[PDB]
């Protein structure tokens, strides 16, 4: 078949204009991780403690001395659950390390 | 700032670029003008007699 | 020919030098222009044009290398999408200014 290293989680929110469509208005999030070494990283959703099983598409993992990678990802939401407050954690599992990011739309 | 560009009567305002606040505060500092030059009258006034008792 | 769905998105409130990904998704035919704004003024370097992939539709995607100091003083980073002569802007701000 020597370089270890931590994901850095980064997460994407949409701004007060980035809904659009039929109403309800739908959104997307993205929650990437750049200079990281292996990659173990699988990509989960969770919404206020509720594991996503359904709305989601996990993109290929690409590549960008270590040798670094990055990871894209793609979840579908809606516009009446981001009006409640609701807090959004993506959850990254690094070789058995736990990594979250609560982000939401307080000000 | 040089000194002449002072006493011409401009706008200097300065900015921050705090995460806390999004929107930038501006603070208008400028000389204003019109106004007379004075001579300024100094007086000393000594302390009375009342304070110089306790001592 | 369909007209792309411009998203900018913007980082969260609560912090993060972050980066801008303005996706136009649900696009023909595969050939796409994007560009990049500052202030209405053009920008020569400090973005990449990631490859399009395949979702019959495709998937273009670009990164915008920015700072904090830049992005929280009231700034427009449009997007600019040239699609089949068709120039596509989104002026994008902070939420909470």
């Amino acid at each position: 078949g020597v370089a270890e290293m931590n994901p850095n989680v980064n997460v994407f929110v949409p701004p007060r204009d980035g809904f659009s469509g039929p109403a309800p208005r739908k959104s997307k999030l993205i929650c990437e991780a750049t200079n990281f070494t292996p990659k173990p990283i699988t990509v989960s959703w969770l919404k206020d403690g509720k594991l996503v099983e359904s709305g989601f598409t996990t993109d290929p993992v690409t590549i960008e001395t270590p040798q670094t990678y990055k990871v894209i990802s793609t979840l579908t939401i809606s516009e009446i659950d981001w009006l409640n407050l609701n807090v959004y954690t993506c959850r990254v599992d690094h070789r058995g390390l736990t990594f979250l990011k609560n982000v939401s739309s307080t000000c | 700032i040089c000194e002449d560009d002072w006493n011409s009567g401009e706008r200097f305002t300065c900015t921050v670029t705090h995460t806390d606040l999004p929107s930038p505060l501006k603070q208008t500092i400028s000389r204003p003008k019109g106004v007379a030059l004075h001579r300024p009258d100094v007086y000393l006034l000594p302390p009375a007699r009342e304070q110089l008792n306790l001592r």
